[PDB]
């Protein structure tokens, strides 16, 4: 089958220099005139940046002079001035050229900071520039005389030289110069003699650059390029609508400055053309090409010589490589945003009538939104004659297409977004309802996922336009679909505030209320004695209930009984669906609590019972919450009676201490130290009194004198369900508040005596502002840390995505509770869970296997391995998965949205970058810096040292800034002798022997150290483990997955020791090397296989390292990059996550997995 | 050392040049006669130049051009010119048949009177070009017949130049000197043919050119000695002035050009001045060099400086308003009206809004607006070409419309109706062609138009094309 | 176009040399006029209205 010629749907792009030729095969003309437009008819002035001739017609399907205007000529090249009638968006495309009089050097290559040409050249820059200036002159092939090859001369040097030896020797200056040497130049022979010379001489100084030189140079030449094409013959010119002249308001211009910029080029490159033919002296000549290539310098990027200022305006004009780069920091218009048709957005609302699954559309937005599907579907029932006609009637608003837009409304979801993306979470599907008025309803248990409040956030919704869109929104993005974080398997739909305080005042206990002590046949009539006001919503009494448990196999068992509990519990039942047991709803349901009942629902009824049980909850929360008329009064803050008392005795200490100092029985730090060390005692006395007195004090009567109780005050019951406020900001309600800081972190010794319930004084308040400041300054940053660290995280994963199926590794991590100190930090049931088993487990006797090999282990198999006694787990990770390129669903684990294993082909990489990062904002050496540290590889401040090898130790030598350390291993030798600095105090007993990652000293250590010696598992173990420490600290819930997977790209790179195929010290992909000594074990040689070792990469020195180069120019420095991949001619396959998004195709992952795995295939094949 | 910034290492390079003494001005222009007039004899001795001339003169008075085309005038109208071409002709008259010794004598005259015609610079470069190229042939001549012998047959080039130099054309040197019985002599047949045939035109120079091989290397040579003192000099006083040129250019700088653009076309103003100038006259060279380089500089900013050219007298008209504008400024203690500086100038007057218009600079597309954010004013232009799909939808809905009631008539009437348009098909056609298409002709043919009109007018037809105009 | 030249032929319909560029209500804000001002340049004829 013949190939092809014209368009295909194209795979990967290639990169490299462009020849002359090549430059000249895009151009469809030469630019030869400065010239932009006629000055009064607008029409462009032929032979200049702005053409029709050479670049396109004006207007569509016209000819510039107007000969043929007809629609029908169209290949015709006109007679007069020859303009082929085509679109004017080819103006848009075809390019064009300049031929330089002098050569020119290309300010990519010169001023990139490793200089191309002078590397290449194995030339300095000062030379290379030196010589371009005219201030040398610069021998080239220099036969043999007197002279090297790439040796610089002076004037009066090359003068005598020159009387010297006429021929066989030779020296030129300025660009031409540069473009001889490269010419002349010679890579293979100069491949031959670096091996020869790499060979002979023993130097480490030697044989690194000679090697380094050596692979560089070999690189070059397999690359396609040569060397000249980094001395400009020809210069392209970009095409006319990208650098447009359009007009304005008040018939004002308006364009871009790559015109001011070319116009020179032309300008100066025609009068060197003109100081040629008019033979000018060299001192002219000289000055007009340095002219030339200080303004294509300036054109190509400017500031890398002068800075060149635009017309009339001191701003610098803006070059292609400021049009290439962008800005926003690292933004490629993909990355920083764009535009999208088929949008909107507003203010939000509540609208708690909705189900979880919807939400509330404000009719005028679904209208304009919907247009085109309107359009369609009105003229498809034929209400409308023709489009247009269509469009009239909905721009009218005529009554008939309000039906029709609840027509095409219906099953067509739409995707809600809000303003800080963070997690996955923000962005879901709903079905939309037609609401008057022009806010947004959102469904209140999904405000927690947006962290979205109610004081006027607004939120952006998007069209799902194709059928595959709404299929996507509906199975993926859709509310009901996501139900548990990402993060950890816990719900994310769990009840806020005023549900949450509406089931808590439902099911409580006072001591005595109506109908305490009755019994009733069931819930039915419970609420019905409660609503007919008969019995209290709470009182202890005893309901005949009928509970179910699903304990058969697949089979719902049920049974009766007399249960004592009160009234509202009794009401609350009706909601709790089926498989549930009474024991669920028959505490006080708090906030912590009213989760576990939706966890253990889910767990057990699965998906849809969970949905509308939640949904339930909700509406009962509001509804009772509502009834129960809970509110807020001054009186129902109460101030400890003891406050007074409490703030006097402290007064007396301070006094006391201060008596002591005026006699000096102690110094002044020291009394400092006391007097705060009082007070601080104080306020927590006075904390602990206010807790008691607002907490228990309801002292009730039941048939008998007294009782007490917990308080049914309101702000108690408010902090204690869960729903809002908490004991620190309650003790700084009726209690006093605190003792402030000063600025410079000091902290003031007379702190607030007073509180919010009373009044606070001048000075009190001024000291709480700069609390207050520092407060909205510090979190307003952390946001934005935050925000930075997901970046680095999602540049260092992204591309990893589960690939293979199973790839069948024995290998995992240990899996132990945490048991920090005291007891359990964390279970081994949380560390274990959703996780799969490396190998078959035992109970305390053997040859039973409860859970078999690879097994999902979900609550059921945990509170098996629960039972039993069972101590330690070890369980497959992402770190260790077997599979190259990516990461096998078998290793990972189960979590999602979903209880069931993840899925073939979703992108793990991200949503594990988005689930570290969206808790930051709630972290605070330690804390979010301290992640950031982590996660950065940093070698810390005064690091320990672990000892390099087992074996008996001593001291050895002397002071003269290392004291060293001599190691002798039992039967190996002992040569290893590291050299420590005598002036830190050690720890390593000189007597004794220490094992290979012993405490040689004491402080943090860098995770380089702990991968080396401890090893890869005790290095992710590590990593894991203390920014676990940091997050759990703070209350966040983060799996440790997650965290795994970015170790994994962590460690990427390793670095060989042995040989027989690669180069020896190279740091290179562990799958690429991996994969080739598992290749070369077999077949090959019969094992020539090498040697490696693995590496530790922080997440921002990993993310550099990428194979696609279009990825590598979206989040890194753009113009390295380019000018970098350009030179070896690199050819980027995609392949990736970002470079598919940048190119605009389908995303090789989830739903797109599909196709690019069946173009995978079919590619590198038959 | 070297700062870059361009400007430096050019204020330095020109910088070390010497300033020139009043008297080195004269010499050196003493130098640049000298060089000129040995071209000009050295044409002067060439007959193909005096044929030439002679030859194009014939063909300006039988009107195949025109006197400018050929002389400048010479030493010293057309009567003039004609009498003055007779000398020279006769001249070459006499000094043809006298080749006969004594000749000599006329051919330094002949010399002289084609001397007195100072020629168009083109025509003098024709000729010099001319000279020039006949050397070339020559050269070819020369380089066939060494490599001929010294690198294929083996000859040195030792014993190549003693029967060459003073003949090199007849067989003296070609068939009496194979016989001498060198080493290199034999060798010398293998080659003979492709010598003896090449000496054709060898030969034939001394007949169109006029002159023996030996003077046709002479003659030129001497002009091409001249040619270079020439420009030896005129450089040497260019690169001596150069520092008029920066002290200029420090006038113009903030016109619209850059600095190194202005003292580069002021130097080329310099050597335009070292090129016409004259020391004969007594004018001072300094004050003759200013006002061409101030030319250049002002002539070449009016030209390049604009993102939109400008014709000179536009230019000049602006600032003439500008000039009004000033004084007017504060003479109204407002300023004057848009109409108020228009009686002041000569022309129609109107024109003072169209003028102050067309002079305003384009701003840069990439003008910061607001927030110091990347919204720059080029974000903001809207593409104004485009077509909306919403029209677009019914272009494509119209042509469903159309197609669906051309086939409500006969296929006479919808082919006659499909042709009168340009409806799915090329161009459209003039009803006498649809006439010949159709070979029922003429008015007959608009008639069925009209009914055809008729027919989709009336509605059951129209009201689904009705719907189309809004 | 064709077609369009068709339909102008059938309804004959003057397609203007005039397009409209007039200043209308924005979409959906709806109020009353309490004021009009018309600016002039110095020397054209003031319109009736004005
Ligand atoms: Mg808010
Ligand atoms: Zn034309
Ligand atoms: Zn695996």
């Amino acid at each position: 089958l013949k190939a092809q010629t014209k368009t295909e749907e194209f795979d990967a792009i290639k990169i490299a220099l462009a020849s002359p030729d090549m430059i000249r095969s895009w151009s469809f003309g030469e630019v030869k005139k400065p010239e932009t437009i006629n000055y009064r008819t607008f029409k462009p002035e032929r032979d200049g940046l702005f053409c029709a001739r050479i670049f396109g017609p004006v207007k569509d399907y016209e000819c510039l002079c107007g000969k043929y205007k007809r629609l029908k000529h169209r290949g015709v090249i006109c007679e007069k001035c020859g303009v082929e009638v085509t679109q004017t968006k080819v103006r848009r495309e075809r390019m064009g050229h300049i031929e330089l009089a002098s050569p020119t050097a290309h300010i990519w290559f010169l001023k990139s900071l490793p200089s191309r040409i002078g590397l290449l050249l194995d030339m300095p820059l000062r030379d290379i520039e030196r010589v371009l200036y005219f201030e040398s002159y610069v021998v080239i092939e220099g036969g043999m005389t007197n002279l090297e090859r790439q040796q610089i001369l002076t004037e009066e040097q090359y003068l005598d030289a020159l009387e010297e030896f006429g021929d066989e020797f030779d020296a030129k200056m300025g660009a031409e110069a540069i473009q001889a040497l490269l010419k002349s130049m010679d890579l293979e022979q100069e491949c031959e003699q670096l091996r020869e010379e790499l060979n002979e001489t023993n130097s480490e100084t030697k044989r690194k650059k000679l090697t380094k030189r050596i692979k560089l140079l070999e690189a070059f030449v397999q690359s396609g390029n040569k060397p000249e094409w980094m001395i400009l013959t020809v210069l392209p010119v970009l095409p006319p609508d990208l650098r447009p002249l359009v007009p304005l308001d008040g018939g004002r211009f308006a364009t871009s400055d790559l015109n001011d910029l070319y116009r020179r080029v032309i300008n100066r490159n025609n009068r060197l053309k003109r100081l040629l033919d008019l033979a000018a002296p060299d001192i002219i000549v000289r000055n007009e090409k340095r002219m030339l290539q200080e303004a294509v310098d300036a054109l190509l990027d400017n500031g890398r010589r002068g800075r060149a200022i635009t017309g009339s305006n001191k701003r610098p004009l803006k070059s292609l490589a400021d049009m290439i780069k962008g800005k926003q920091g690292r933004f490629r218009q993909n990355l920083l945003g764009k535009r999208v048709d088929y949008s909107g957005r507003s203010v939000i609302t509540v609208g708690p009538y909705l189900r979880l699954h919807q939400c509330g559309l404000p009719k005028k937005m679904a209208l304009e939104l919907f247009k085109p599907f309107i359009y369609g579907k009105l003229e498809l029932r034929g209400l409308a004659t023709t489009i247009k006609a269509a469009k009239k009637m909905v721009e009218r608003e005529e009554a008939v297409v309000w039906d029709i837009l609840d027509e095409v409304i219906r099953e067509h979801p739409v995707l809600l977004n809000r303003a800080p993306t963070l997690h996955r979470l923000g962005i879901q599907a709903f079905e939309p309802v037609l609401i008057e008025g022009k806010a947004i309803q959102l469904h209140p248990l999904v405000c927690a996922a947006y962290n979205a409040d109610f004081d006027g956030d607004q939120m952006a919704v998007h069209v799902p336009l194709t059928l595959e869109a709404q299929l996507e929104a509906r199975a993926l993005m859709m509310s009901t679909n996501n139900i548990l974080s990402p993060a950890n398997g816990e719900p994310i739909i769990v009840p806020s505030q005023d549900v949450v305080l509406g089931l808590y005042y439902m099911t409580r206990d006072c001591v005595n209320a109506k109908g305490e002590g009755m019994v009733l046949t069931g819930p039915k009539e419970a609420e019905r004695l409660y609503r007919s006001g008969l019995a209290s919503l709470h009182a202890r009494v005893k309901v005949r209930i009928t509970e179910y448990e699903k304990d058969a196999n697949g089979e719902l068992v049920a049974k009766t009984s007399l249960k004592d509990t009160t009234v509202g519990r009794a009401i609350l039942w009706m909601i709790v669906p089926k498989g549930l047991p009474y024991s669920i709803v028959n505490q006080a349901l708090g906030k912590k609590a009213i989760s576990k009942m939706l966890n253990t629902c889910y767990r057990i009824l699965g998906l849809k019972p969970t949905v509308i049980f939640a949904d339930q909850i909700m509406y009962t929360g509001f509804a009772y919450a509502a009834r129960s008329g809970a509110s807020v009064g001054i009186d129902d803050m109460v101030i400890p009676e003891k406050k007074h008392e409490i703030i006097s005795e402290a007064e007396a200490e301070v006094a006391e201490i201060q008596e002591q100092f005026q006699s000096g029985l102690v110094t002044a730090g020291e009394r400092y130290n006391k007097v705060i060390d009082i007070w601080a005692a104080a306020n927590d006395r006075v904390s602990k009194a206010m807790m008691d007195n607002l907490q228990t004090e309801t002292v009730i009567n039941r048939d008998g004198q007294e009782e007490k109780q917990v308080s049914f005050n309101s702000i108690y019951m408010m902090a204690d369900s869960g729903a809002r406020g908490s004991a620190a900001q309650i003790r700084q309600l009726a209690g006093m508040r605190g003792l402030m800081a000063k600025p410079d972190g000091s902290i003031i010794e007379t702190p607030i005596t007073a509180n919010f319930r009373e009044g606070l004084n001048v000075l009190q308040y001024f000291i709480s502002t700069h609390g207050a400041r520092k407060g909205l300054a510090d979190t307003a940053l952390k946001t934005a840390n935050s925000g930075y660290l997901t970046r680095r995280l999602v540049d260092v994963a992204q591309d990893l995505v589960v690939t293979e199926d199973d790839c069948g590794t024995h290998e995992g991590i240990m899996m132990t509770p945490v048991i920090e100190g005291g007891d359990v930090k964390e279970p081994l049931r949380d560390r274990v869970l959703g996780r799969v088993t490396a190998e078959d487990v035992l109970k305390p006797g053997t040859a039973d296997i409860l859970v078999p090999r690879n097994t999902l282990l979900h609550e059921q198999w945990c509170d098996l391995l629960e039972e039993n006694s069972v101590d330690a787990v070890k369980v497959r990770s992402v770190v260790s998965c077997d599979t190259d390129f990516g990461v096998c669903a078998h290793c990972y684990g189960r979590d999602l949205a979903r209880g069931h294993i993840i899925n073939k082909g979703e992108a793990i990489g991200v949503i594990a970058a988005q689930s570290i990062g969206e808790p930051g904002t709630q972290l605070t050496t330690g804390g979010l810096p301290r992640v950031a540290d982590l996660f950065e590889a940093r070698r810390p401040k005064e690091p320990a040292i672990l000892a390099e090898i087992s074996g008996i130790v001593s001291f050895g030598k002397e002071t003269k800034g290392k004291r060293r350390l001599v190691i002798t291993p039992v039967d190996g030798s002992d040569p290893y002798e590291e050299m420590i600095p005598k002036w830190r105090q050690l720890n390593v007993f000189e007597g004794e022997r220490v094992e290979r990652g012993d405490v040689i000293s004491d402080g943090p250590e860098a995770p380089h150290d702990i991968l080396r010696l401890r090893g890869v598992h005790a290095v992710t173990r590590y990593i894991v483990n203390e920014v676990q420490d940091v997050y759990r600290l703070q209350g966040v819930k983060i799996n440790d997955k997650h965290i795994e997977v970015i170790v994994r790209q962590m460690l990427r790179k390793a670095t060989i020791v042995n040989a027989g195929s690669s180069d020896f010290l190279e740091g290179e992909q562990v799958e690429y090397s991996r994969v080739k000594i598992a290749n070369r074990e077999l077949e090959a040689n019969g094992k020539v296989g090498a040697t490696y070792s693995r590496d530790l990469l922080g997440i921002t020195k990993a993310s550099l390292a990428t194979e696609s180069f279009i990825s590598a120019a979206s989040f890194q420095e753009t113009t390295r990059v380019l000018t970098e991949a350009a030179v070896a001619g690199k050819r980027d396959e995609l392949r990736g996550l970002k470079e598919n998004v940048i190119v605009g195709r389908l995303i090789p992952a989830g739903t797109g997995y599909a196709y690019h795995q069946d173009r995978m295939r079919r590619r590198a094949a038959g | 050392g070297r700062t870059t910034d361009p400007v430096r290492m050019y204020m330095r390079e020109m910088g070390t040049v010497e300033l020139l003494t009043r008297e080195g001005e004269i010499d050196i222009a003493k130098r640049i006669e000298d060089g000129i007039n040995q071209v000009q004899c050295s044409v002067a001795e060439y007959p193909e130049a005096i044929t030439y001339l002679l030859e194009q003169y014939d063909r300006v008075e039988a009107e195949e051009a025109r006197l400018s085309d050929l002389i400048t005038g010479f030493v010293d109208d057309p009567e003039l010119a004609r009498e003055k071409f007779a000398e020279l002709r006769a001249q070459y008259v006499v000094t043809r048949d006298t080749i006969k010794a004594t000749a000599q004598e006329e051919i330094l005259k002949l010399s002289e009177v084609f001397k007195q015609f100072r020629l168009v610079p083109k025509q003098f470069d024709y000729l010099v070009n001319s000279m020039r190229v006949m050397m070339d042939r020559v050269r070819t001549q020369e380089r066939l017949i060494m490599k001929l012998c010294v690198e294929q047959c083996k000859m040195p080039k030792k014993n190549f130049i003693t029967l060459f130099t003073g003949n090199e054309t007849s067989d003296t040197w070609f068939n009496a000197a194979i016989a001498m019985n060198k080493p290199w002599s034999e060798k010398l047949h293998d080659v003979s043919e492709e010598v003896h045939r090449a000496l054709q035109k060898l030969q034939q120079i001394e007949e169109e050119t006029g002159l023996t091989i030996e003077q046709v290397k002479d003659i030129n040579r001497r002009m091409s000695i001249g040619e270079a003192k020439a420009r030896r000099a005129k450089k040497e006083m260019v690169e001596a002035n150069l520092r008029l040129v920066i002290s200029i250019a420090k006038k113009y700088t903030n016109r619209g050009l850059q600095f190194l653009d202005l003292i580069q076309e002021g130097n080329i103003g310099l050597m335009k001045a070292v090129d016409k100038f004259e020391y004969r006259r007594g004018y001072k060279f300094s004050t003759y060099a200013t006002w061409w380089i101030r030319q250049a500089i002002t002539r070449s900013i009016a030209d390049q400086a604009r993102t939109i050219r400008i014709p000179v007298h536009m230019i000049e008209t602006i600032n003439k308003l500008n000039r009004i504008s000033r004084q007017m400024l504060q003479e109204m203690g407002r300023e004057p009206t848009p109409e108020e500086l228009a009686e002041r100038m000569l022309m129609p007057e109107d024109k003072i809004r169209k003028v102050l218009k067309i002079a305003k600079e384009p701003i840069s597309m990439e003008t910061p607006i607001g927030d110091d954010e990347d919204s720059h004013l080029g974000d903001f232009i809207e593409d104004t070409t485009l077509e909306l799909p919403l029209d677009s939808a019914t272009t494509e809905s119209l042509r469903a419309a159309t197609h669906d009631v051309l086939a409500g008539l006969t296929a006479r009437e919808a082919k006659v109706l499909r042709m009168r348009f340009g409806i799915d098909m090329n161009t459209d056609y003039t009803l006498e062609e649809v006439g010949k298409q159709f070979d029922v002709t003429r008015e007959r043919i608009r008639q069925i138009e009209a009914k055809a009109l008729r027919k989709l007018r009336h509605p059951s037809r129209s009201e689904v094309l009705r719907s189309f105009l809004d | 176009t064709p077609e369009e030249k068709l339909l102008r032929a059938i309804f004959g319909e003057k397609a203007s040399d005039v397009k409209d560029s007039s200043l209308r209500v924005p979409n959906g804000v709806s109020g009353t006029v309490i004021d009009v001002q018309v600016f002039t340049r110095d020397g054209v004829e003031k319109d009736k209205r004005a």
